[PDB]
């Protein structure tokens, strides 16, 4: 009986109940999908600690998963804590969870269920190349993830053989709005169509109406951002320029519970292919993590079996520090009604999207020119 | 060499290159790394 | 109102020390618009039982801020941590003191912490400064592969990119040098790092690793004369001295482990914060209990960034602010020296003036002068092509 | 008209409008930065004269 849980907390996922049972098709690894499932109502620290222990030290769970959303990533946090005291594999799924941790901890395993930054970057580089040519700018606060996010379009950049013009990278010290004013007609100093940035939504807001404020919010542009702008709702506010592009996870259909079903399969494929490859325990804890956590720490970890797991036909492998290698992106923009209207289909570093040519939204030009 | 050598105080061993090709770029196969070829290559790495 | 704050120590008598602490706050600031008050737990050794006495202290009190030490366990990482994630929840704004990690430094992850001392990160100025004085311009940086080497490796870099540019260039790093922690026989790397131009290393890693490399060296002597060293502070303590070669650079905080001096900073700029904060629109509340309550105190954020503003008059350790990023500023630093398996104040680091105000530096070959780095190569190493008119080829 | 005044991607500019006009259209275009010193401003003989 390999303990696998299930926590639905706060959500509208009753169904899902029967869901649980769709993993009947586990017998192609011929070892025990043992389930059951919990709910809970609310959630605070205390609850979520409280609830799992007990959970743990009721049934034996061996591993769990978590869904939950009004997106407070403290819990992706505490779940974490709690992965590395108790040297257990949890696997967050869902919007509340699924918000990607920059360091996790070592002895951790926790391993997150989205995209990382660099690969929305590739992303971008991706779009980018496919019609308009040059990273005009990149005009970024210091918000946390920083450094990379520059370096790693640089290292792309370089490493390329096509034209790959970049202009300028500039940032700004956000925390002091006086020297703004001089680094946007510095901004306006982007003579530069694409533009690309990457702050938080009201620091995008704040920007935003400075453009408005320079004129560059016109239609002599285009701007892109990464799956934190705003992505995370359905209401724009004020400010934002129509045609803006981003790149967020597809939350608008994949399946909760094919997500439940494809973690149920992660965790008992990690077991098959340690157990029968080796037969050995993964021997479940006493209790929560009160006092026993030094004899299951003997235990060596069966996380290098965790890593790289594929199941139904899909790559579904992390990487070390808790992310989706080929994961399932879809691009996304804001049209003349407000409304993220959904574009692209991502995978594999392929692009499939609306017709050949770019929409190109009204705020006359561009002709069209046929030949032979 | 020679003369240069004799004006400045050097000491030194002279190889010939691995491959006979000057040098130029390339992006390899099986990666993404445009690199260096032949003899430039073998300056720009270290060996030389 | 009565306001509350409270801490989480390990002597539990600093315990009555805070509690005189906050008395002799209560008497001295403000013009009694409102009262102070607080109230103290300890560590434990289960780290989820912890985060619940955290829990407990939070229901038993509607708290304004708290405050944490380091118990004497050796386990100065993940000690503390639970209290952060568990505020985190709340937006709580919570001061640390004798902690130096840098992951704790990340405004995305701790997103509401506070510390009254820079953590090992920062320590790359001083460096940054000793080779401007020195003019040491070829740096060679060796490094571990914890998150806290590629801080440090990080900030020395972005430190050293002056490169202005509208005699010759800066000061330049040679190249760096990953390193595994806890791996034994890295005598590959020094090897690799052998035959460089400079004479002059970096070291930044955990004390068991710097027993390693200075044992791999003392095999190697790259401790002769000509070479030169300098650490952290870290690198020169515990397991370090036992196989430090005689006559290092390192340094350390100049107050360092006197928690009681930072008991009353802490105090005193908490409280000098609230006095300010209290008037302006709505506060109205701190989140009072600890389960239910599944929402964020609204006001965090603007408490919090007030009190990161809040410049402190005169503090048992200076004049103590903080960075954009909420770390203790402007710190003083005491450079030492190995002065034949003995430590000594050289000089002090006031802040930015470097002050040598001592006898005399004793580098580690015995010598006495300022050795240069770089002494270059004056063998060389030639490739070339076979063509006929210019370059014959012949058995 | 203003963003059309940043469209006017040009050194020499030249004006011709009352004094507080003038203040007014010289605050604007230094909410478009067009204050800079990528520009130069000639004005005849009745402006602040
Ligand atoms: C899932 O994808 C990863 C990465 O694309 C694969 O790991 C690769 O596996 C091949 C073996 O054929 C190795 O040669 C590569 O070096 C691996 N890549 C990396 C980055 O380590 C993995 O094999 C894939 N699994 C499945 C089932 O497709
Ligand atoms: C990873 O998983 C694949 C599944 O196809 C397997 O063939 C391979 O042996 C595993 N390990 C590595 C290192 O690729
Ligand atoms: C291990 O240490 C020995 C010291 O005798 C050394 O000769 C050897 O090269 C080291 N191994 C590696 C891989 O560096
Ligand atoms: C801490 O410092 C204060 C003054 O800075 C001093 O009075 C006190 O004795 C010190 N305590 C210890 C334990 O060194």
């Amino acid at each position: 009986s390999i303990g696998i849980a299930v926590i639905l907390v706060g959500t509208s996922d009753e169904v899902a109940i029967k869901d649980a049972h769709e993993k009947d098709d586990f017998h192609h690894l011929s070892v025990v999908p043992r389930v059951e499932l919990v709910a809970m109502n609310e959630t605070d620290p205390k609850s979520i600690i409280t609830r799992i222990c007990d959970l743990m030290s009721d049934r034996k769970i061996q591993g769990v998963v978590f869904a939950d959303d009004t997106d407070q990533e403290a819990i992706a946090q505490i779940l974490d804590f709690i992965s590395a005291q108790t040297l257990t594999p949890i696997l967050g799924i869902h919007g509340g969870s699924s918000m990607i941790m920059a360091d996790k901890d070592e002895s951790s395993m926790f391993f997150q269920f989205g995209p990382s930054i660099e690969q929305q970057a590739s992303v971008m580089l991706n779009i980018m190349e496919e019609y308009d040519w040059y990273i005009f700018s990149i005009v970024t606060t210091y918000f946390p993830g920083y450094q990379d996010f520059v370096n790693k379009i640089r290292s792309t950049i370089e490493n390329s053989f096509v034209g790959w013009e970049l202009e300028e990278v500039l940032l700004l010290d956000m925390s002091l709005d006086d020297g703004d004013s001089k680094i946007q007609n510095q901004l306006k100093k982007l003579q530069s169509p694409i533009i690309l940035l990457y702050c938080t939504k009201e620091e995008a807001t704040y920007i935003f109406e400075v453009a408005n404020s320079v004129g560059l919010t016109g239609y002599g542009y285009t701007w892109i951002v990464p799956s934190l702008v705003a992505g995370d709702t359905d209401t724009v506010p004020s400010e934002f320029p129509t045609g803006l592009i981003s790149v967020s996870y597809d939350e608008w259909d994949y399946g909760l519970p094919a997500r439940v079903r494809d973690g149920i399969a992660i965790i008992t494929t990690a077991a098959s292919d340690m157990l029968s490859e080796h037969s050995f325990i993964p021997e479940p804890k006493s209790s929560c993590y009160n006092t026993h956590e030094k004899r299951i720490y003997q235990s060596n970890m069966l996380n290098r079996y965790l890593i790289n797991v594929t199941f139904e036909g899909r790559n579904l492998s992390f990487s070390e520090d808790g992310y989706q290698m080929h994961p399932k992106l879809v691009i996304i923009l804001l049209n003349k009604e407000r409304k993220w209207e959904r574009v692209g289909k991502w995978k594999d570093k392929s692009l499939q999207m609306k017709y050949y040519v770019w929409p190109r939204m009204c705020p006359d030009d561009h002709l069209s020119i046929v030949t032979l | 060499l020679i003369k240069l050598a004799r004006t400045m105080q050097f000491t030194y061993e002279v190889h010939l290159v691995a491959d006979g090709k000057f040098g130029t770029q390339e992006r390899v196969q099986n990666s993404n790394k445009k690199e260096w070829n032949g003899m430039m290559g073998e300056l720009l790495s270290g060996q030389a | 109102k009565i306001v509350n704050i409270g801490a989480v120590l390990s002597t539990r008598k600093h315990e009555q020390m805070f509690r005189e602490a906050v008395n002799q706050a209560n008497k001295r600031h403000g013009s009694w618009k409102i009262q102070l008050q607080a109230t103290s737990v300890t560590h434990k050794p289960n780290a989820i039982q912890m985060a619940l006495s955290v829990c407990e202290d939070l229901i038993s009190s509607q708290v304004y801020a708290i405050l944490v030490s380091h118990p004497p366990t050796p386990n100065d990482h993940f000690t503390p941590t639970p209290v952060s994630y568990t505020a985190g929840f709340y937006r709580i704004p919570v001061l640390g003191l004798t902690t130096r990690m840098s992951i704790y430094s990340d405004k995305s992850i701790h997103l509401s912490f506070l510390r009254t001392v820079p953590p090992y990160s920062h320590q790359s100025s001083v460096w940054f400064e000793m080779m401007r004085v020195y003019n040491w311009n070829h740096i060679i940086l060796l490094v571990s592969d914890d998150h806290e080497g590629r801080a440090a490796q990080k900030r020395l870099e972005t430190l050293l990119e002056e490169r202005e540019s509208k005699n010759k260039r800066g000061p330049k790093a040679e190249k760096v040098l990953q390193f595994d922690p806890g791996t034994k026989n890295v005598t590959a790397l020094l090897m690799e790092a052998r035959e460089l131009e400079a004479r002059v290393i970096i070291l930044s890693a955990s004390e068991d690793d710097a027993a390693t490399v200075y044992r791999a060296a003392a095999m190697l002597d790259m401790t002769g004369s000509g070479y030169v060293w300098l650490v952290g502070e870290r690198e020169i303590s515990g397991n370090a001295l036992r196989y430090a070669p005689d006559g290092i650079i390192g340094l350390q905080l100049i107050n360092g482990k006197n928690e009681s001096a930072h008991i009353s900073d802490a105090v005193g700029v908490v409280a000098q914060a609230v006095h300010e904060l209290l008037e302006k629109e709505n506060i109205t509340d701190p989140p009072r209990g600890c389960v239910g309550n599944t929402n964020i105190w609204k006001t965090g954020p603007l408490f919090k960034r007030v009190l990161m503003s809040s410049k402190y008059a005169d503090g048992v350790t200076g004049r103590v602010e903080f960075n954009e990023d909420g770390d203790r500023k402007f710190a003083q630093y005491s450079i030492m020296n190995l002065q034949n398996r003995k430590l000594v104040q050289v000089g002090i680091y006031n802040g930015t003036h470097v002050i040598p105000n001592d006898r005399k530096i004793i580098w580690p070959g015995g010598e006495t002068e300022k050795p240069r780095g770089y002494q270059m190569s004056t063998r060389l190493k030639i490739v070339t092509i076979h063509q006929e008119p210019f370059v014959y080829v012949k058995p």
